This record gives C-alpha cells, sequence and structure tokens, in this order.
RNA sequence: UCAGUAACGGCGAGUGAACAGGGAAGAGCCCAGCGCCGAAUCCCCGCCGCGCGUCGCGGCGUGGGAAAUGUGGCGUACGG
RNA sequence: UAGCGGCCCCCGGCGCGCCGGGCUCGGGUCUUCCCGGAGUCGGGUUGCUUGGGAAUGCAGCCCAAAGCGGGUGGUAAACU
RNA sequence: CCGGACCAAGGAGUCUAACGCGUGCGCGAGUCAGGGGCUCGUCCGAAAGCCGCCGUGGCGCAAUGAAGGUGAAGGGCCCC
C-alpha cells in the first residue's frame, strides 16, 4: 500500500525532498494563527495510526507552540528563600511541548474530545503539532460501537488530565523496575499509600 | 552413586527434560521481509542520504575507517549502532564501485 | 500502488497537484522500477470527475 | 489504666517530678540523635561503638530469596522423622538405613553440631558441612546431594 | 536526649503523619460486604462452581520457593492444545487461559494436561436449550447429580529404607561441593590460558 | 509480609522502595499497518408498511452529502 | 415492638412460551504467502525528581536511527 | 524581689508509634492468626467461636567475615 511508502518517506527527514517540504510548510504555518482549523491532516498515514478516521466528526487543528524551557514567573528573578530554590533560568516544564499543544486545542474546542496529536513542523522559535478531535455528539460517532467510548462522560478533557499519549509520557508510568514511583496508578497514589500509617484494631 | 545433582557447579540445577517448541510469534519482530526491503530500497533511491552519511562516505572513500567510526558514533550515539551504519555505508560504496567499474 | 507492485497495471495517471505531495512523490519512481508506464496529468479535479468524485490522486 | 500511674500521685506537688532548678523544658539537649558527635559523644562511644563511618561494599538490588539457605544441625536431625522410624531402624538387624529428606522439612544445609546415635542413616540435603558429613559416615550412613 | 544504654531509634514521624492515618474500624463491615458479595455471586452463577475457573499447577520461581506448587493464572496454549481444547471454548467451559505462559519442561506440561483431562471428565455440560439437547449430558447426571462446588476446584496441595552400598558410602559430599564451586569459578580463565598456551 | 530491609544522606540529622510468598477480586480485548472484496461503508432528507413513553426496523427514492488524500467486512503477535 | 403476619397501589429485573427483524457460519492436517506505530527510540548536555547509587523517572536544546532489529538483564566500556 | 483586691466555674505529663528493663498470665524449642476465610438478617453481636488440609509470615532455634565463603563434642578405660 501507499501508506508504507509515506511512512518510510517521513523517516528520511534529512533528505533533500523532506528538507524542502518541511521548510515550505513551516514557513506557511508561521504566517497563520497559533490556533487554526485544518481542512485535512497533513500526514494522513500518521493520523490513522494514531486513531484518526476519514469520517464526519473527526477534525484536525494545528497548534503553534513557543519552544524553550520554563522561566520562573518571579518578579525581578527574586525567589525568596534558600539557595536551592534560586533557579530562574534553566528550569524545565514537566510536560512536553506536544502536551501543551493538545491542552490548548481542547480548551478552545470545549465541545470536542482530544484523541491524539502528531508532529508536523519545527522552527527555531516554534514547534507545530496537529491534533485530532472528535465531536462526541455526531451520529456517525455515537452509533459506531468502536468509537462510543469517547462519548462517555469520563473522557472529557483527557488532555488536561494527562490521559492522551503525549500526556501519559510525562507521568512516568510503566512496568518494571524503572517505574516504581507510580506502582499504584500515579505518583500521588504511590506517595499516599507509602505515607499512610496503618493502625489496625488489634495492634 | 558417584554423580549427584547439585545446586552449585557448571551443571547445577534440578534435572528436567526440555520441551522443544516453535518460537513464539512475538520473537519474529524486526525481520527484513522481501516487500519491506523493496519499499526501503525505493525510498532510498527517491530520497538519498543525510549530510552526515555523505560526510562519513567521504571518509570511507579515503579509507579513514577509524575516523569515520568516531564520526558516526558522535552522530548516532552508540558504538553498536555506529558499527552497523559504517558497514551499511561501506556496502553502498562497494556497490557504487562495482557499478562504476561495469 | 498495489497494482504496480503486482505488475497488473498497464498505465498509471498521476495528478500533478496533491496537497501533501508525499502521497505521490514515490509513485513515478516505483512505476519506472517495475516497468509500468506512468503519465503526469494537469489536474486533480479532472481525475476526480472520471470517478464521479471531487478529487482523485491516481 | 490511668488510675495506676504516677500522675495521680503527683497532684499537689508543684513540680511534676521534674525539679525546681532544671525544670522540664522543651528540648534541653538536641532533638532525636542530635549531637552524637559533639555533645553526646560519650553516650555514642560508650554504648554504640561503630555507629559512625562506612564499612564494606555496597550491593544494589539485593534479593534475599537466592541467599536463602536454612540450616539444621545433627542434634536435631532425627526429629525430622517420626520416633517409630528411629526405633524400628535401630532394632533391625540388617544394614538397612532410613532416609531423612532434609529438604522436605524445609532445610537446605546440614551442619554438624552435636552427635548422632549409632544408627546408620541416609541424609539428603543441598549442602553439607565437612564435620556433618564426617559424623554421618562415622555412624555408618551416607550423604546424598539434591539440587 | 540519650540516657545510658538503649537503642538508636529512628522513628518516621517527621512528615505530618496525623493527616494520613488509616483506621480499621470498618474492617468488620468490609468482611460482611465481601461475604454477601460472594453469596450473591454464587447464586447468580448457581450451577457453576462459584470459586472461579480451574487454575493450573505452577511452580514458584525462586530457590526459596521452588519446592512448592501453587495455582497459576491460566492454562497455557501448549497444554490446552495437547488436551484438545480450543482456546476460545476453554473460557466458556470454565478453564482459565494464560496465553503468555511458556512450557520449559515436559513433566509440568503433562501434569497440567492430566489436570485438564480430569476436569473434562468431571464436567457436566447443560444444553443451551433445556427442551432440545444436543451433544451435552444426559438427564441422569444433569437434573439429579448437579451440585455447586464449595471450595476451589481440584485443590492444589503440597521413600523406603534401603541398605547403603559401598559406592555411596565412599562419596565425598563436602569435597565435591568445594571442587564444584572452584570449577565454575575457574572455568573461563582455565580455557583462556589453554588457548594462549596453544598459540 | 518483605521492611525500617537493599539503597540514599554535610554517610550527619534523617530518608527509603521493589521482586518472590499468602490473600481480596479476577476478564479480557480493539485498531493502524500487510492484504482480499465493483465503497461492500456512514450522515441527512422525504414516502410507505410498521413498531411506537416521548424513538428503532425494512424497502424505495429518475433524493442530497461525506468518503479512493480510504468508509466497511475478514484479520493484530496468543500469529493471520 | 415480634411475626418466611394480612390487605391495596405502583415500578421492576432473571428464567419459560408468541410474533417481527438481522445473521445463518465452524474445527483439525498440508501447501503457498503476509506480518507492524520515527524528530520516535537511542546518544550528549542542562534543570528538576527518585532509595536508584559513573545518571530511577520527567522535560528543554543539539545530534538523531535500525530491522536475524530494538528494549531490559540495578557499576562506566569493548568482545562474546 | 516578682504574681496575688474578692468569689464561683474552667485550667496543665495525655494519646499513638518505637525501644529497654521489671512484674502477672498462657504455651514452651517453639510460639503468635494480628491479614483473610467458614458458621441463621447482625438487639446484645462491629462481639464471641472455628480454621489446621490458611503458619504465608514475624520473632526465636547459629555464628562469623567487607565479601567470595565457611559454620560449633566432650570424656573414661584398654593396645601400639
Amino acid at each position: 500500500g501507499a501508506y508504507k511508502y509515506i511512512q518510510e518517506l517521513w523517516r528520511k527527514k534529512q533528505s533533500d525532498v523532506m528538507r524542502f517540504l518541511l521548510r515550505v510548510r513551516c514557513w506557511q504555518y508561521r504566517q497563520l494563527s497559533a490556533l487554526h482549523r485544518a481542512p485535512r491532516p497533513t500526514r494522513p498515514d500518521k493520523a490513522r495510526r494514531l486513531g484518526y478516521k476519514a469520517k464526519q466528526g473527526y477534525v484536525i487543528y494545528r497548534i503553534r507552540v513557543r519552544r524553550g524551557g520554563r522561566k520562573r514567573p518571579v518578579p525581578k528573578g527574586a525567589t525568596y528563600g534558600k539557595p536551592v530554590h534560586h533557579g530562574v533560568n534553566q528550569l524545565k516544564f514537566a510536560r512536553s511541548l506536544q502536551s501543551v499543544a493538545e491542552e490548548r486545542a481542547g480548551r478552545h474546542c470545549g465541545a470536542l474530545r482530544v484523541l491524539n496529536s502528531y508532529w508536523v513542523g519545527e522552527d527555531s522559535t516554534y514547534k507545530f503539532f496537529e491534533v485530532i478531535l472528535i465531536d462526541p455528539f455526531h451520529k456517525a460517532i455515537r452509533r459506531n460501537p468502536d468509537t462510543q467510548w469517547i462519548t462517555k462522560p469520563v473522557h472529557k478533557h483527557r488532555e488536561m488530565r494527562g490521559l492522551t499519549s503525549a500526556g501519559r509520557k510525562s507521568r512516568g508510568l510503566g512496568k518494571g523496575h524503572k517505574f516504581h514511583h507510580t506502582i499504584g496508578g500515579s505518583r500521588r497514589a504511590a506517595w499516599r499509600r507509602r505515607n499512610t500509617l496503618q493502625l489496625h484494631r488489634y495492634r | 552413586a558417584l554423580r549427584y545433582p547439585m545446586a552449585v557447579g557448571l551443571n547445577k540445577g534440578h534435572k528436567v527434560t526440555k520441551n522443544v517448541s516453535k518460537p513464539r510469534h512475538s520473537r519474529r519482530r524486526g525481520r527484513l521481509t522481501k516487500h519491506t526491503k523493496f519499499v526501503r530500497d525505493m525510498i532510498r533511491e527517491v530520497c538519498g542520504f543525510a549530510p552526515y552519511e555523505r560526510r562519513a562516505m567521504e571518509l570511507l572513500k579515503v579509507s579513514k575507517d577509524k575516523r569515520a567510526l568516531k564520526f558516526i558514533k558522535k552522530r548516532v550515539g552508540t558504538h553498536i549502532r555506529a558499527k552497523r551504519k559504517r558497514e551499511e555505508l561501506s556496502n553502498v560504496l562497494a556497490a557504487m564501485r562495482k557499478a562504476a567499474a561495469k | 500502488t498495489t497494482l504496480v507492485e503486482n505488475k497488473k497495471a498497464q498505465l498509471v495517471v498521476i495528478a500533478h497537484d496533491v496537497d501533501p505531495i508525499e502521497l505521490v512523490v514515490f509513485l513515478p519512481a516505483l512505476c519506472r522500477k517495475m516497468g509500468v508506464p506512468y503519465c503526469i496529468i494537469k489536474g486533480k479535479a479532472r481525475l476526480g470527475h472520471l470517478v464521479h468524485r471531487k478529487t482523485c490522486t491516481t | 489504666p490511668s488510675r495506676l500511674r504516677k500522675t495521680r500521685k503527683l497532684r499537689g506537688h508543684v513540680s511534676h517530678g521534674h525539679g525546681r532548678i532544671g525544670k522540664h523544658r522543651k528540648h534541653p539537649g538536641g532533638r532525636g540523635n542530635a549531637g552524637g558527635m559533639h555533645h553526646h559523644r560519650i553516650n555514642f562511644d560508650k554504648y554504640h561503638p561503630g555507629y559512625f563511618g562506612k564499612v564494606g561494599m555496597r550491593h544494589y538490588h539485593l534479593k534475599r530469596n537466592q541467599s536463602f539457605c536454612p540450616t539444621v544441625n545433627l542434634d536435631k536431625l532425627w526429629t525430622l522423622v517420626s520416633e517409630q522410624t528411629r526405633v524400628n531402624a535401630a532394632k533391625n538387624k540388617t544394614g538397612v538405613a532410613p532416609i531423612i529428606d532434609v529438604v522436605r522439612s524445609g532445610y537446605y544445609k546440614v551442619l554438624g553440631k552435636g552427635k548422632l546415635p549409632k544408627q546408620p542413616v541416609i541424609v539428603k540435603a543441598k549442602f553439607f558441612s565437612r564435620r556433618a558429613e564426617e559424623k554421618i559416615k562415622g555412624v555408618g550412613g551416607a550423604c546424598v546431594l539434591v539440587a | 536526649a540519650p540516657s545510658r544504654n538503649g537503642m538508636i531509634l529512628k522513628p518516621h514521624f517527621h512528615k505530618d503523619w496525623q493527616q494520613r492515618v488509616d483506621t480499621w474500624f470498618n474492617q468488620p463491615a468490609r468482611k460482611i460486604r465481601r461475604r454477601k458479595a460472594r453469596q450473591a455471586k454464587a447464586r447468580r452463577i448457581a450451577p457453576r462452581p462459584a470459586s472461579g475457573p480451574i487454575r493450573p499447577i505452577v511452580r514458584c520461581p525462586t530457590v526459596r520457593y521452588h519446592t512448592k506448587v501453587r495455582a497459576g493464572r491460566g492454562f497455557s496454549l501448549e497444554e490446552l492444545r495437547v488436551a484438545g481444547i480450543h482456546k476460545k471454548v476453554a473460557r466458556t467451559i470454565g478453564i482459565s487461559v494464560d496465553p503468555r505462559r511458556r512450557n520449559k519442561s515436559t513433566e509440568s506440561l503433562q501434569a497440567n494436561v492430566q489436570r485438564l483431562k480430569e476436569y473434562r471428565s468431571k464436567l457436566i455440560l447443560f444444553p443451551r436449550k433445556p427442551s432440545a439437547p444436543k451433544k451435552g449430558d444426559s438427564s441422569a447426571e444433569e437434573l439429579k447429580l448437579a451440585t455447586q462446588l464449595t471450595g476451589p476446584v481440584m485443590p492444589i496441595r503440597n521413600e523406603k529404607a534401603r541398605v547403603i552400598t559401598e559406592e555411596e558410602k565412599n562419596f565425598k559430599a563436602f569435597a565435591s561441593l568445594r571442587m564444584a564451586r572452584a570449577n565454575a569459578r575457574l572455568f573461563g580463565i582455565r580455557a583462556k590460558r589453554a588457548k594462549e598456551a596453544a598459540e
């Protein structure tokens, strides 16, 4: 199929073909707004393997994100306290730039459901992502059993709770010895369990 | 007897007969099929090489294998990945020499 | 693409304007390798009109 | 029971057993094990030698399950089988010897503290001690290794 | 703080523990609720054993515990295939299936196969439609001798004297264990020195 | 339970899990991809036979639209 | 109040029978084919975090893949 | 020297965890079900009883070494 060729094609990002394409697309996205509705996915193959389908109810939004670290929002750089908390300038956000792209698409489109997102472009100052949204009240979505889960109320604002693929990566969950800080479901869940004193009736 | 099963030594362990079975399908991941090799070769012809791949091939042309390996290791990061990348770029240069001779 | 890979195609017509060009940027080279003739046509809606749709790629 | 405690008998005494001069203050010394090297370095040296410093080599990811090797001495070896087994074996005239499978009772290594009755026995275990094996042979038994 | 002899104690009460204290006054209440859930489930699945599907025999994976046998998650695809039970019909019959378990040896495979055959012979299969039976069980064993099992199905639970021969009497148990540990330790370097001597 | 343990720490004060084992509960599955099938697919609007607690079925549509820049059926590592 | 006490109204589920609609197909053995998620993994560096200690986890910037490959095997590295 | 004008009521070594020693009780090289489970809807009873074919586990029964490891029989009387 043609999808395999496009998949290998996008892996050669250093090629003369892909450097040209990424240059012109990044230029074009830089002339648009930070939040923009796309008529169709730029990467149809990347979208579908992330859950997208060519049906009514699936929409694509392009988000532009300022790239860099997190400067501490303290007046005049004065963090009052001990020297260990004096850092202002080389601090990093816990979540990825892709996660904040999904969060900004969901907040604007409150009636839609963030499904997934992928990389499209990159500049020295901006990073570009494309987010897949599902209208949970379209009949094509809530008559199809394979996509009725997104219509349930427990799947509202997955992007704001770290339930999308980009959001989950920052939570540090997994299986095995690398992941023991979240061995009960989350970092807070594990912390609470091992910081609670069990006082039985018979002590 | 003069021989016993033991918990220490080279042949340590409770004695048991091994059941031989076909390997599980999960172990097949990452093999080069004929069709995948074809698609990969097509994309290579359409796209070409990265700038660092060209620079390494320039080093291999003048037979600085040691310098080329340390250049690739600084690009991909891992020695075992750098080794196979140098072997792949060596094969491209070899096939280019055979075709050019033809 | 499947038909060319199977050598079952006698002629491939490719529209010259596909908004993601990655959909077709491989196809002419694939057609040459397997020896099927390919032409590039001036119009993407023209091919769509053949198949009673708005837009067709090949 | 609060009625059996010193506070009941300390009602009316202005200082609650804690003195008029020194009083009962919050933390006259430090808190916890504070000052173990500075103003409590007689208590620590007198009663806890070796407390400060580093000795030995670290071992990351220690799993105690593989170092599991429970031990049994020879003076308890015949308690792992019934009393009737030992009496019948001793009364038997031939060279037949009962088998004590030490691993079946939850022990892996057999040590040799104590002494054995003059009664041959076959002992199965994962590991044997040098004196344990010598005492089993001297009685007329055998040591059988099990993996 | 320290007063004469004592233990150097390090209590972990520096972290506002009083906000997170788990009292167990609801422990008796959760025993009744768990019990009533079991009784309701047993009635809802009334003929079925009410103790879950049949679990296989499994060996515990460590030196401390490899002399014991417990219940596993499910029968592996290799033992289900040898028994001749389809992996998509085992769950309906009452057979737990663990597609991700391997079979390193044959005795453990044969033990779990025979366990599956004993379950199949002991199983009563009610027809889908009571009025029209087909390839099920007879009326004698169905409406007369069918009872719900109480505990786990097929509970999993954990040498004559001889004359000692002269060969095992003259066996060096301690000496062999010492040489064995030395042979494993020195195996690699002995071969390397032999190869170097050859060169 | 492991366990105030392995480990961290001006190796000071202090901090500090996991695997195995016993229990409570127990349940498994789906795509994208690779393929085959004349887009087989979906939304809306009417009409008729219905059914009808406030809405689903069958047909017809010489009725619109979405979808070949890929919908649906088979099939997902336990292989198909 | 006790009582597998009585009477009246309403709302239900699980089973058994009637009509209407949909689907009406499986399992072994042999042969030939097909088989995968990339600015992602990984590497350097910086900052936070962890019991994780020549870097447990997370993120920013730079580099940036492979396919008998890739990840893990609690001390950095090469070979097996 | 400082507090106290007078009266009434309130008002300050407590609870939890961890150790140490002493003492009462039970069993005793063992001991302990505390977590779970079985017994009629359970006033009391959220109690009590039982598990032994729940003793997994905790402490004790073996110490020593940083570790690889190793790991606790004494006597009497005759002969050389």
